[PDB]
């Protein structure tokens, strides 16, 4: 399922899809399908090239929520090897939304936490559509602390629209959950690595993202609110999301400017839904980047870097 | 030579279910193994060393309910041949030196008393003096009822001894097997880095019937089972039993940093 | 409300009473009527000497039933001023079974923990009898941290039946609250003094009772099951609760000579449920010599001892 | 504005492990990402009679 504005990409994809499976009904007509194939391939390829060479704030936002793209698990499965899953926070219930584990990247064991929207509707529901109970929070705050005792790098992924705002959610202190995951990831002391593949914001995307390294996809959006609620609350209206996305700078280009995230990711042409196979290894050359570079520094220096990169944040 | 599964009333073959972990081959339901015979599975071959051999109870209450506590420990003695519920074997699992103890439920329903928590106390001291992972298979009905207090403070010797491991690094993985009740489940059975369960396993503090005493109504269907609890969050992930030794392998390895094993 | 084997101090207690109300009645017959007055507070003093004489162990376990006795709360009022009671476990609710706060003995700030029974139905239904939801040790290990974090020493009341074995409270984790409790409470570097007053057991009372200094009343009982349990699973009765009380060994003298707990506070004559106040100041007294010899103990040493208490317990 | 959250908290940390109190006082209202970085991560919570206090309106 295609967004509004790429549905000329999607004809040329269906229509190829067609000739396909007409080529294999025949024998005797096969050059002139494939040479169409072809011809239609290239066109494919330029027509989304032009669309993408200028893109709003709203439609990168409506990219992040594309419903045909890889979440957590698919980058677990794509770039890590022997994942082994830990559920449970011990406490009240594991949380589907966040979905945590030990895994090995390129033989160097990892600490994976991240949201998992899910793909059909089943698991959709299933997970509370990627929205964690503050009961996924304290799983992650314990895999972290996990991971800090058995001098274990993490690495997180951020793709959820934000914390439930649900009654159940709101009463067993969601707010005290988030601050404890802040709290304790700034004095964690093995090397933290998060990127925000996706839709991330609203305070529950930060809540395992105060890391050593912020990375982020080129077509993913990181705010402080969506931009319905933003025009909702100022603009007084919820059909101007594009103005809010616009004035808000919630594109990575944007951020990057501004000393809030540390590099962008590069994602396939027409975005990460054509080649997740591609953005998976693109992913994966950064995070070994990041560790590579980030070994060097001892424990006391790495904690000092990123206390001081905290407290660089915003103007004064 | 021919068995029979309670579960699902099959007749299965004595040796078919030997060699496949005491795990019925029809419902895969997970019955009784031997302290010993279970950690002979897990460990390599040939590799065993069990530890703390010299302790054996040593009455000083002198007990009696109905029978002798002497003459219990010595019919739990000649019935099963260990001289208490746990059993200690250093050993090594895929190349990598581990200490595992594993739960005797035959001897006196695997409670544990004074001679459990040394025992377990040896296994923690002699992971740490020669750094390796601690994994345990609890199965105990809860503290032993014969020793009083001497058995309600080993839950605090032995989560001691768990929090000096913590405080060195070493992992430790627990194994919840059928049943994990009482104050093993309290003490240091639900205190491991991963609270590994076995499937259907019955895990809680207290039993059932007490439970329903006090609240007089139905629980939930598949009250305290693992499937159960990993839903409420007490349980890290369910491992069958002819998957553990491969999982527990790879665990390790990882939280070790140690290369993968071999297959 | 006094037992079965104390009417006759509960008649001589309404004589008294009686013979209060006649002299109040009357004024030229003041002097005989104080003099009977005497005379049988004479009687009743000597009569409570000869029935405590001999005491069994249900005996005993009775009296640490009594419903009429200073809980943690009467003995915070009597012997601690300006207590600020802290509520909550951060979590998912505050247990009204354990009662937390920090409060200054002769003028040293300590941080309290303790259960509370209840004196009425009301507030016995209320505490749930004293018995303490997961989110009850959760708090106490909450406070326990904070006390440890202010250099600050840690003063425990264990009074409770056990563990409250409900449906809700199991689902929450309450072996995994206990046994984090116990696993924290070993490296905890300020002192920890464990009073028993009252009943205690089932280990839901050692999950605040791993203290540098254990003390335990006369009449106050600690076993891994109630007398009740053990003669239902081994006796194969309910009745035969005293052969088992006296079995197990839950007298304090009993354990004391077992290497198990430090000392006994004698209590006043009749139970400490006659003069709370005398048995509020002996257990001050207590505290304050418990408290003394533990400050010239630094904390690597305090711990140390701590830990090699801990590894002594038991004949192995 | 969000990343404010981080810094607060880290700040509050490096305040902890120093074993300096930290009291936060909640007021009417006492909403999102405040309630979620330093008000609800104090040693002592104290909240005032009937004040709103959460993490979404
Ligand atoms: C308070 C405590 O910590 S001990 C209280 C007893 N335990 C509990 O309340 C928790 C669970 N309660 C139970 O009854 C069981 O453990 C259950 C629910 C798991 C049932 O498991 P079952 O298959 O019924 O095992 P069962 O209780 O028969 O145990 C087997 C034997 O161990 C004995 N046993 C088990 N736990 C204990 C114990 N703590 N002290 C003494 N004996 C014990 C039983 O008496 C029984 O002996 P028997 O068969 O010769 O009569
Ligand atoms: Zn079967």
């Amino acid at each position: 399922n295609f967004l509004d504005f790429e549905q000329p990409i999607a004809e040329l994809e269906a229509k190829i899809d067609s000739l396909t499976a007409v080529s294999r009904q025949d024998e005797k007509l096969d050059i002139n399908i494939d040479e169409e194939v072809h011809r239609l391939r290239e066109k494919s390829v330029e027509l989304t090239r032009k669309i993408f060479a200028d893109l709003g704030a709203w439609q990168i936002a409506q990219l992040a929520r594309h419903p045909q793209r890889p979440y957590t698990l698919d980058y677990v499965r794509l770039a890590f090897d022997e994942f082994d899953e830990l559920a449970g926070d011990r406490a009240y219930a594991d949380d589907k939304a966040i979905v945590g584990g030990i895994a090995r990247l390129d033989g160097r064991p990892v600490m994976i936490i991240g949201h998992q929207k899910g793909r059909e509707t089943k698991e959709k529901i299933r997970r509370n559509f990627g929205m964690p109970a503050p009961e996924g929070y304290r799983k992650a705050l314990r895999l972290m602390q996990m991971a800090e005792r058995f001098k274990m790098p993490i690495i997180t992924f951020i793709d959820t629209p934000g914390a439930y705002p649900g009654v159940g959610a709101e009463e067993r202190g969601q707010s005290e959950a988030i601050a404890r995951n802040l709290r304790e990831m700034s004095r964690l002391g093995v090397p933290v690595v998060c990127t925000v593949i996706g839709e991330g914001g609203s305070g529950g995307a930060l809540a395992i993202g105060v890391g050593d390294k912020v990375n982020m996809l080129q077509y993913s959006t990181y705010s402080v609110i969506s931009p319905e609620g933003c025009a909702s609350i100022l603009w007084k209206s919820a059909d101007k999301a594009p103005l809010a996305a616009e004035a808000m700078g919630i594109i990575a280009p944007r951020l990057k400017e501004l000393k809030l995230i540390d590099s962008i990711i590069p994602e396939p042409l027409g975005g990460a839904h054509r080649n997740p196979e591609a953005m998976a290894a693109s992913l994966k050359a950064q995070l070994l980047a990041d560790l590579a570079d980030l070994d060097v520094l001892s424990t006391e220096d790495l904690k000092n870097r990123r206390y001081q990169r905290l407290m660089s944040y915003g103007y004064a | 030579v021919w068995t029979k599964c309670d579960s699902c009333g099959q007749v299965l073959y004595r040796a078919e279910l030997e060699r496949n972990l005491e795990v019925c081959p029809k419902c895969d339901h997970h019955m009784r193994m031997t302290a010993r015979n279970r950690l002979h599975s897990l460990l390599d071959e040939g590799s065993l060393v069990e530890l703390g051999s010299e302790l054996e109870p040593k009455d000083v209450l002198k007990f009696r309910d109905s029978k002798k506590y002497k003459d219990r420990l010595a019919s739990a003695q000649k019935e099963t041949g260990e001289k208490d519920a746990l059993v200690v074997m250093k050993g090594t699992l895929y190349g990598m030196p581990v200490v595992a103890a594993a739960f005797e439920f035959a001897f006196m329903g695997g409670s544990m008393g004074s001679v459990v928590g040394a025992r377990f106390v040896r296994a923690v001291e002699q992971a740490l003096e020669d750094n390796c992972p601690l994994i345990c298979f609890s199965a105990s009905g809860g503290a032993r009822m014969q020793e009083a207090l001497m058995s309600l403070m080993q839950m605090a010797k032995t989560s001691a001894a768990l929090a000096k491991m913590q405080e060195r690094g070493l992992p430790y993985i627990s194994v919840l097997t059928d049943p994990t009740m009482g104050g093993v489940s309290a003490s240091f059975a639900m205190l491991g880095d991963l609270n590994i369960a076995e499937p259907k396993a019955l895990i809680g503090f207290a039993g059932p019937r007490v439970i329903e005493q006090t609240v007089r109504e139905k629980l939930p269907p598949g009250f305290q089972r693992s499937e159960f609890l990993i839903e409420k969050g007490a349980i890290d992930m369910i491992v069958r039993r002819p998957e553990m030794r491969l999982k527990l392998a790879s665990i390790l390895a990882k939280l070790m940093n140690l290369p993968a094993p071999n297959p």
